[PDB]
RNA sequence: AAGAAAUUCACGGCGGGCUUGAUGUCCGCGUCUACCUG
């Protein structure tokens, strides 16, 4: 009685847009309109070898050769302007309603089962908390990723638009909000009452948001890479392919979800050292490691397996919950 | 039957070249890592061999796992 | 006596188009002749693996490095543009003559049994309903599939054309009407009349609509998916085409069709839950379901199946003629 | 002598490299002739 579907799937509710990265001037911060963007530039590198070698079966006057020569390539690395201090990141989120109301519906009986679920977690468990972990851990700007590491101040500005005009104007200051624990704001209670206005459906929302990391000139940046595969033989030069929009450099909405997706500290091991992206399988691409394994019961993948039979998972919930908002 | 690594973080396609070892040779089996449905592998030598002739094909780093995929699964050997 | 024809086939009256997405800005929306077209971008991913396991027989070495890696694919997802609010969705469906004139007789004693069934629905059936069917669960913008998710408001005109010149010049918003229940308007009445016009032979009717979804900037689609069937070997990158005409993105006309195929529920379960697409055998794609299983008596193919012999349906005759409309 | 068919749900690519080194392009050369912006 009542087993799982066959073929779930979820729309991603709490949408995200691409990055437009364009550069500025502190005092002119106010005015990015004219602000221009920031093309791929192509470096062109000679190698070295830092890579460790083999211990198996080798012989010891390969390296000779070997870390002699140079095995040099292309590296298509965006770079900032000359006389730019600041930086930009356009990302409209756009966070869309109907928490559970699935896309594909195997069994109709359990899609009223989680029709049901979102009842109760959106009932009972109220949703202030839970978007103040999608603030909270993205207005801190986990947003901009790499370009995050040693920001002079990397500002936040998360304008609200229901038109042209835009109501919803909150500020920031990302490098006074930590990335390890939520601590007590009231604007960012604000901004979580907002999403809580957001995926309980109550109104259109798209928070275009501003990040302006204030680090320094002509520096590099961590934009979203493309990839090399059955073209690095046509063209067999460039190593690094930073993806472009038309005439910027992007971040990939790939990457930029895990920006907001980073959302529990409600797995196995940590305490209070890694906040992961909430997952299926809690799994971070960096790390090789499975957070909230199989053997454990912390999977999404076992939060409607158990909570649609037995009804118990007592505020770990939440990240079984925000597995399918996204 | 008697499973070892891999070749070199999977996936660009969900699929995998999934090195495991047989008792005298090592199968090569290019696979997911969902459901488990598989596609041609290929039987030879030991991992001695494995690392030699995937490093013998060409293309950089991920391009060496999909011209690898691409060379096993049009396979000989049954 | 009078059997059932050995090989039937009908013509897809009340045809459809394709689609051209293209990307505008709302005060510039009467003025969508230079609107550029969206091409499918290709963003390059990287991921965990949110898909399950099968549980019968394992070795637990598999899943650990399975899950713990980096499955990372090129996907071609279609994408907006940077300062572009709006949308666009150009589709001319025609509607042909001939409600139930066949395109094969395999026993022409069946032909002039079905001439005789649509001289009955079309007479004494009244196409009013039926037309207001095929507009106000068309008109509320199902044209728009999985884009219309989250809408600031998705306007509709649906332009009608003699020629280069254009008379019916209807305009609505498809957000105020629902679709789980068509709901009395009185230009969705007008329009309805005009299919009107055009089921039951009237006039060459083609209705040019411009659909204009006012969602956000740079946010994601729906567009029409390609598939990967013998070329995820040659190229085995790519796992998602979003199908192109020149130069644009498509939404197929095989998923446009149940945008107003979508018609009766007039099917066995549901009541106001479940509004499908008005087939044969009635089954939708997404919930692997059959609605009008073989056991009952709801089938497109057991329309004819009975009321070629004995002239009772009884107001189900519009599920089992809708499903000779298409 | 084909006529109908929701292929869709989402998805961290990053991580770091000295390209370098060194150089005779020169030498000659009739554009060409005339012609109402009404």
């Amino acid at each position: 009685e009542r087993k799982l579907d066959p073929s779930d799937a979820l729309m991603s509710a709490g949408a995200w847009a691409q990055r437009d990265a364009s550069q500025e001037w502190p005092a002119v911060t106010v005015r990015e309109k004219s602000v221009r963007g920031t093309i791929s530039n192509r470096l062109k590198t000679k190698d070295r070898d830092p890579a460790k070698l083999d211990a198996s079966i080798q012989s010891p006057n390969l390296q000779t050769v070997d870390v002699a020569n140079l095995p040099s390539d292309a590296d298509t690395l965006k770079v900032r302007f000359t006389l730019r201090v600041l930086g930009g990141a356009g990302t409209p989120s756009a966070c869309n309603d109907a928490a559970y109301r699935d896309k594909l519906l195997q069994t109709v009986a359990t899609y009223v089962n989680d029709q049901g679920f979102a009842e109760l977690a959106r009932r009972y468990a109220h949703n202030l908390a839970n978007a103040r972990f999608l603030w909270r851990n993205r207005v801190g700007a986990e947003a901009v990723e790499v370009r995050i590491n040693h920001i002079r101040q990397g500002e936040v500005a998360r304008a609200w638009r229901f038109d042209a005009l835009a109501i919803g104007l909150r500020d920031f200051k990302a490098d006074a909000e930590l990335d390890a624990l939520a601590e007590l704001i009231a604007s960012g209670l604000s901004g979580s009452g907002h999403v809580l206005l957001e995926v309980v459906a109550f109104a259109r929302i798209g928070d275009g948001q501003e990040v302006f990391p204030s680090q320094e000139l002509i520096l590099d940046k961590g934009d979203k890479k493309g990839q090399k595969s059955k073209t690095l033989y046509s063209v067999r030069d460039a190593a690094a392919i930073h993806s472009q929009k038309i005439g910027n450099a992007l971040r990939t909405i790939d990457t930029w979800y895990p920006d907001e997706d980073g959302l529990g500290p409600i797995a196995v091991e940590p305490y209070g050292s890694v906040t992961s992206q909430g997952k299926a399988y809690r799994q971070p691409k960096q790390k090789l490691d499975f957070y909230t394994l199989l053997d454990n019961w912390v999977l999404r993948d076992e939060a409607p397996a158990v909570e649609q039979q037995h009804y118990v998972i007592a505020n770990l919930i939440r990240g079984g919950v925000f597995g399918e908002a996204e | 039957m008697k499973f070892i690594k891999y070749l070199s973080t999977a996936h660009l396609n969900y699929m995998n070249i999934a090195v495991y070892e047989n008792g005298s040779k090592i199968k090569a089996r290019v696979e997911n890592v969902v459901n488990g449905k598989s596609v041609g592998a290929r039987d030879f030598d030991s991992t001695e061999q494995l690392e030699s002739w995937f490093y013998g094909l060409p293309g950089s780093g991920l391009g060496r796992i999909e011209n690898a995929m691409n060379e096993i699964s049009r396979r000989e050997n049954p």
